[PDB]
RNA sequence: UAAGGUGAUAUGAACCGUUAUAACCGGCGAUUUCCGAAUGGGGAAACCCAGUGUGUUUCGACACACUAUCAUUAACUGAAUCCAUAGGUUAAUGAGGCGAACCGGGGGAACUGAAACAUCUAAGUACCCCGAGGAAAAGAAAUCAACCGAGAUUCCCCCA
RNA sequence: ACAGGGUGACAGCCCCGUACACAAAAAUGCACAUGCUGUGAGCUCGAUGAGUAGGGCGGGACACGUGGUAUCCUGUCUGAA
RNA sequence: UUUGUAUAAUGGGUCAGCGACUUAUAUUCUGUAGCAAGGUUAACCGAAUAGGGGAGCCGAAGGGAAACCGAGUCUUAACUGGGCGUUAAGUUGCAGGGUAUAGACCCGAAACCCGGUGAUCUAGCCAUGGGCAGGUUGAAGGUUGGGUAACACUAACUGGAGGACCGAACCGACUAAUGUUGAAAAAUUAGCGGAUGACUUGUGGCUGGGGGUGAAAGGCCAAUCAAACCGGGAGAUAGCU
RNA sequence: CUGCAACUGUUUAUUAAAAACACAGCACUGUGCAAACACGAAAGUGGACGUAUACGGUGUGACGCCUGCCCGGUGCCGGAA
RNA sequence: ACUGAACAUAUGUUCUAACGUUGGCCCGUGAUCCGGGUUGCGGACAGUGUCUGGUGGGUAGUUUGACUGGGGCGGUCUCCU
């Protein structure tokens, strides 16, 4: 899954990135969070 | 009901078939999970029962085009 | 001897009388079947 | 429309009528107990028991009308929790039940045949369920064809 | 008008009918005509259906039993232009 | 029905009425009629048993797996060969014989499957009520006296235990006789077992058919049980009578 | 005098009441609690408002004296290079 | 597949955010259901779907020849002299 960083996250990047991570990890984590969009 | 509330997937009938051919009646029943999703617009979650089919649906549309979508069926959640 | 028959009105009306009929589908087929058929009494209802 | 008639058993009793409110026939109305989806609650169908509001009262009581559920919409209200949401209340609109076949869909046998029997058959038949209509369903080519062409669906006769 | 039924036996002319010609205060169906309200046609410039087609695994429907087996449907896992 | 039946093998008390080779479509053969190298139309149109409609079907050519060739063709490198063909009768009705698919001459299983109806009988359980004349026996415990360092132990009284005893009601059902087209589709008579209990009984409730329930007999589940009853698949199938 | 069953019970409604079933007692075994197990496509419910001195399954069948040898077969338990 | 993140050397440890909870408390609420909330405990395990090997009289459909001095048992079943 595609997703923009809006915040540092470790071993990623920084805000404004584009990374590939695991579907589980932005569904359940980073997105509802608010550390990343789509 | 074993109802994805997304796709409309259910339990769908078919075979067993050995290897002499018999056939003895089966189901296919969906691959289904209640999953609380992260309705950003509305600041709360929401819970479907939704086939792991149903969740890759809701990455790729977003749940806000799917709850649309849920309202016009008219399906509660 | 003891028979089989061993009336209780109440019995009956519960087992088999019209509110009985009316609870289930299978009861409502019931009563369909025998309007179809034109029976005078539908149930032992009294 | 009429000289007879008030349905029959059915005899008579009391009557109605004969030139047009006798009767009879047709259109439109009125009345339409109780049970039954049954819907104010309950219930062993044709019964038991209420609440609310209007009146009325000879203070004994009486009449009438409302009062189901669910869906949808709206308004008002409203937790844990600050917003909110869930929830709650009221209103409006709709639904439910029945029905011989035909129709679409969800499920779906076995006997039987195969001269046994398991693939196969019977048969997607019987049956159960849901839905719908006067019909239903299907339908306007990501179809065929064969280098020529055809031009949605359905039904009938061929092809066989 | 000899369809038919009835009448004390098997009736064209006894009765009721039949052929044929007529009929509606009222309600109502249908076909045309025409008021009114809603309706957007036509033209121009765009747009052209993605967890989809396709695929792997398991089934099903196609006359077709998976077979060398096309095409269709999809429970599961994927996934274009 | 049989090799064979007066047979003492089967069936029929008698009479009257009813009761078994059908129907549809396809296919082949025979008869018959029409037309004839042709014959005939289907659906449909038509008010038309007419007429239209020739889409088709059968026939007038076969050989070869086939391409293909064609009164020939196949086989073979090729036939002196050999196989199958070549000498005009077909076709459409109508009637009939047979075959095919259908219940397919009629009647008849035991069964299998599907949907319902049943625990008013009975099995188990659940709740709530009731019943058990009369007579016996005499557990534990206790008291008092004896006895012990204190216990222990011991006699009498008291006490009232028990799937305890005898025995009616009540619940059962061991024996015999009777009855066996019964008084009765399980009883009667004389005896018999239990009878304060793992007892018995009333009322209501729950469990449902490959399911229940079973102190277990395949017992019982409405006089029905190695798979209830009712309706349906259904005219199952029957090389048998 | 003796067989069988310890005993009271239970059973083939309608040809069997028994030596059959049950039984207290015994043993093996499973089960740590959302227990095993059972009914149920499931939710649930029983087990149990119990908790190993408990619950389920299996065999044996009061009590007395006792219960020998065999782990090759079949099962179960355990090991894993 | 639902299903994630660190770290060390496919395997382990740690983590929390999916998921579980038949822990506690709060609310809907007059409620041992259910849902929501807060918190704890488990935690990418468990569990469920699809696929797959094993096991599987627990259940189902069936099969289990003929001749024969009755049947069974025995013998025989095709070919040659
Ligand atoms: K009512
Ligand atoms: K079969
Ligand atoms: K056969
Ligand atoms: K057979
Ligand atoms: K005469
Ligand atoms: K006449
Ligand atoms: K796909
Ligand atoms: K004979
Ligand atoms: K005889
Ligand atoms: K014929
Ligand atoms: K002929
Ligand atoms: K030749
Ligand atoms: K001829
Ligand atoms: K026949
Ligand atoms: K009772
Ligand atoms: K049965
Ligand atoms: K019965
Ligand atoms: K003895
Ligand atoms: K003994
Ligand atoms: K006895
Ligand atoms: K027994
Ligand atoms: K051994
Ligand atoms: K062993
Ligand atoms: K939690
Ligand atoms: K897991
Ligand atoms: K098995
Ligand atoms: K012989
Ligand atoms: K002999
Ligand atoms: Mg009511
Ligand atoms: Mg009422
Ligand atoms: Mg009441
Ligand atoms: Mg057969
Ligand atoms: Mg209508
Ligand atoms: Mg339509
Ligand atoms: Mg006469
Ligand atoms: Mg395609
Ligand atoms: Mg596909
Ligand atoms: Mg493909
Ligand atoms: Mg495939
Ligand atoms: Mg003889
Ligand atoms: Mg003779
Ligand atoms: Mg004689
Ligand atoms: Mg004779
Ligand atoms: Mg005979
Ligand atoms: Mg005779
Ligand atoms: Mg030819
Ligand atoms: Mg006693
Ligand atoms: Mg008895
Ligand atoms: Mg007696
Ligand atoms: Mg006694
Ligand atoms: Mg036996
Ligand atoms: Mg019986
Ligand atoms: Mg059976
Ligand atoms: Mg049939
Ligand atoms: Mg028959
Ligand atoms: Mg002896
Ligand atoms: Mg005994
Ligand atoms: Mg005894
Ligand atoms: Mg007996
Ligand atoms: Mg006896
Ligand atoms: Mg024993
Ligand atoms: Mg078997
Ligand atoms: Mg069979
Ligand atoms: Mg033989």
């Amino acid at each position: 899954m595609q997703v923009i960083l809006l915040d540092k996250v470790a071993n990623l990047g920084s805000l404004g990135d584009q990374v590939n991570v695991k579907a589980g990890y932005a569904r359940n984590f980073l997105v509802p969070q608010g550390k990343a969009v789509p | 009901s074993r109802v994805c509330q997304v796709t409309g997937k259910r339990p769908v009938t078919g075979n067993n078939r050995s290897h002499a051919l018999n056939a003895t009646k089966r189901r296919f029943l969906p691959n289904l999970h209640s999953h609380r999703f992260w309705v950003e617009s509305e600041k709360r979650f929401v819970t479907l029962r939704v086939s792991a089919k149903g969740m890759r649906v809701i990455d790729k549309k977003g749940i806000d085009t799917v709850l649309a979508e849920l309202r016009a069926r008219g399906e509660k959640y | 001897m003891k028979r089989t028959f061993q009336p209780s009105v109440l019995k009956r009306n519960r087992s088999h009388g019209f509110r009985a009929r009316m609870a289930t589908k299978n009861g409502r087929q019931v009563l369909a079947r025998r309007r179809a058929k034109g029976r005078a009494r539908l149930t032992v209802s009294k």
